[PDB]
RNA sequence: GAAGACUGGAGUGCAGAAGAGGAGAGUGGAAUUCCACGUGUAGCGGUGAAAUGCGUAGAUAUGUGGAGGAACACCAGUGGCGAAGGCGACUCUCUGGUCUGUAACUGACGCUGAGGCGCGAAAGCGUGGGGAGCAAACAGGAUUAGAUACCCUGGUAGUCCACGCCGUAAACGAUGAGUGCUAAGUGUUAGGGGGUUUCCGCCCCUUAGUGCUGCAGCUAACGCAUUAAGCACUCCGCCUGGGGAGUACGACCGCAAGGUUGAAACUCAAAGGAAUUGACGGGGGCCCGCACAAGCGGUGGAGCAUGUGGUUUAAUUCGAAGCAAC
């Protein structure tokens, strides 16, 4: 659920958090950990290209199975764990062989169940199927775009997509952002909504807690100097004395569409959000 | 008039006896009021539950024609 | 008051019956909406009239399939259940009460109940899901002298679900709970006993509910009348002319809106219930009249006589003002 804190201090007045009730264990699978290093938005050349990054708690990558290409082997759910590298939780799965892999824990997944991948798998939560085998109307996640690559499309916490109809070599799908998109029928997907549905209700409550996740302060352009931002300068507080609000590099920022006007995948999108 | 069930003494209305129930429905599957078939109140209630049960298992039509 | 005794009040046992009484978990079929794909062409919708609105990126219509939410057609009945609010699709689990017969058992164990504790339509509040129709606020088009409304097209909170608050209503039978006594007639719901009868069926007696009509009696009247507003006994709540006013102050409760308790100064000579006789209604029935219809012929058109208004003048003497002045 969501845990509230009593206002014993001013920095904990409105802070809320998760109770981590669905997490089973606390020790990761040592054979599936890889190191990460913070980049802080720094570039190939050492320059700062993306700002407001860097300086948080150190983490450790643990490899997730997005491909889901182990077919015909029953797999038992062992634990449900915590992954700092993503919003959703993850579930450790040990197949009958003795091979252990991580997946994205869907809603309703619990310890003791069994999941399958392939063409004979049932329409059940956690199973992975090719889109040509999934009946119309079901709720799916972890959609992949190119066959054999791995799931890319719907992966965040508490997100879902729905199959609308099949029309030949392609399949219509309404993505989480609300657009009807057309993708191949040989791609794979996983049935069910993604797990940690309550992630969006959390109140940070502190500036330091925001700093713990690796965020640096954001300075509004209106308090900068004329050579620093198009909004800068002016005696006293000044309004946006321009035709339109501007990004730090020009290029109006309020309503101005930035998608390329000659994109190749324009024909595979039916309607936009 | 005359209660059909009481006249013939039948005291158990069952949903499997699909041939009996079809007498008390209209040509469309609607149940008929007890002031047309003349059945007594205590047995109209039993009749209505049995028809609703057997409507569910495709033994009788919900709307027919 | 104390000690005994009893069974009719009260409760238990035994045998039967009916029920939208409650909570949880599943499931079903009609229909409005949306989506995908067939056919088809220029309309669709709406009103007292019209416009906004949707439609050639091809609708309304039509056939197939899918998604999702909400309410449960016929049965349905001054029928049923519940202490009140209230409860209508189907199945299962967990549960509360009630009625009839028996006379097996205890032997007054009963009634009412200030403070207290619980339940309590709809709106509304807090955290979070869900969102098909409907729709405060709102936007546009109409209507009107104006229209911050009724009408038309959309539309958010809300209506739905989980948990926690709120504590109110024309929460009404405008009728507190318990008990006994006091003519009849007739429907209906759930039972029991008996006569006739091969069953079927008709009749009589009886218990507990639910309606109608009526005597004694009661009432200001309307009306109530074995489901009393009749005749009596026990306990509880409330009233003492209208406004100020369910207001102010104090207190308790609430996240908030608010809820419960609750006056006085001042002011008026009335406020009020029921029934009667008229009058009126953009209430309803029936009858009549050159009132309409069926006719014949005029007026309004053109030219003049003529009365009124208007207007111009020193005066253009006064009175008439739809029908009912000209
Ligand atoms: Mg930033
Ligand atoms: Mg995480
Ligand atoms: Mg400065
Ligand atoms: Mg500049
Ligand atoms: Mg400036
Ligand atoms: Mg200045
Ligand atoms: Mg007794
Ligand atoms: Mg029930
Ligand atoms: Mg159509
Ligand atoms: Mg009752
Ligand atoms: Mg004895
Ligand atoms: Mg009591
Ligand atoms: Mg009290
Ligand atoms: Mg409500
Ligand atoms: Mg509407
Ligand atoms: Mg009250
Ligand atoms: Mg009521
Ligand atoms: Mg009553
Ligand atoms: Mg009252
Ligand atoms: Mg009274
Ligand atoms: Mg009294
Ligand atoms: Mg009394
Ligand atoms: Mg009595
Ligand atoms: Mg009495
Ligand atoms: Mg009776
Ligand atoms: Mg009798
Ligand atoms: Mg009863
Ligand atoms: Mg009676
Ligand atoms: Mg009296
Ligand atoms: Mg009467
Ligand atoms: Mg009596
Ligand atoms: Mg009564
Ligand atoms: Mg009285
Ligand atoms: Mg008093
Ligand atoms: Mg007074
Ligand atoms: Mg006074
Ligand atoms: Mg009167
Ligand atoms: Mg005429
Ligand atoms: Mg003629
Ligand atoms: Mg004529
Ligand atoms: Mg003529
Ligand atoms: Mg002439
Ligand atoms: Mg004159
Ligand atoms: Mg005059
Ligand atoms: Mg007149």
């Amino acid at each position: 659920a969501i845990k509230k804190y009593k206002p014993t201090t001013n920095g904990r007045r409105h802070m809320t958090s998760s109770d981590f009730a669905e997490i089973t264990t606390s020790t990761p699978e040592k054979s599936l950990l890889r190191p990460l290093k913070k980049k802080a938005g720094r570039n190939n050349q050492g320059k700062l290209t993306v700002r407001h990054h860097g300086g948080g708690h150190k983490r450790q990558y643990r490899v997730i199975d997005f491909k889901r290409n182990k077919d015909g082997i029953p797999g038992r759910v062992a634990t449900i764990e915590y992954d700092p590298n993503r919003s959703a939780n993850i579930a450790l799965i040990n197949y009958a062989d003795g091979e252990k892999r991580y997946i994205i824990a869907a809603k309703g997944l619990e310890v003791g169940q069994t999941i399958y991948s392939g063409a004979e798998a049932d329409i059940k939560v956690g199973n992975a199927l090719e889109l040509k085998d999934i009946p119309v109307g079901t709720v799916i996640h972890n959609i992949e775009m190119k066959p054999g690559k791995g799931g890319q499309l719907v992966r965040s916490a508490g997100t879902s997509a729905q199959v609308l109809g099949k029309e030949g070599k392609y399949v219509l799908i309404r993505l989480n952002s609300g657009e009807v998109r057309m993708i191949l029928a040989t791609c794979r997907a996983t049935i069910g909504q993604v797990g940690n549905e309550q992630h969006e209700l959390i109140n940070i409550g502190k500036a330091g807690r925001s700093r713990w996740m690796g965020k640096r302060p954001t300075v509004r352009g209106s308090v900068m100097n004329p050579n620093d931002h198009p909004h800068g300068g002016g005696e006293g507080k000044a309004p946006i004395g321009r035709k339109s609000p501007m990004s730090p590099w020009g290029k109006p920022t309020l309503g101005y569409k930035t998608r390329k006007k000659n994109n190749n995948s324009d024909k595979f999108i039916v309607r936009r959000r | 008039k005359v209660c059909y069930f009481t006249s013939n003494g039948i005291t158990h209305i069952d949903y499997k006896d699909v041939e009996l129930l079809k007498k008390f429905v209209s040509e469309r599957g609607k149940i008929l009021p007890r002031r047309v078939t003349g059945t007594s109140a205590k047995y109209q209630r039993k009749l209505t539950v049995a028809i609703k049960r057997s409507r569910q298992m495709a033994l009788l039509p919900f709307v027919a024609e």
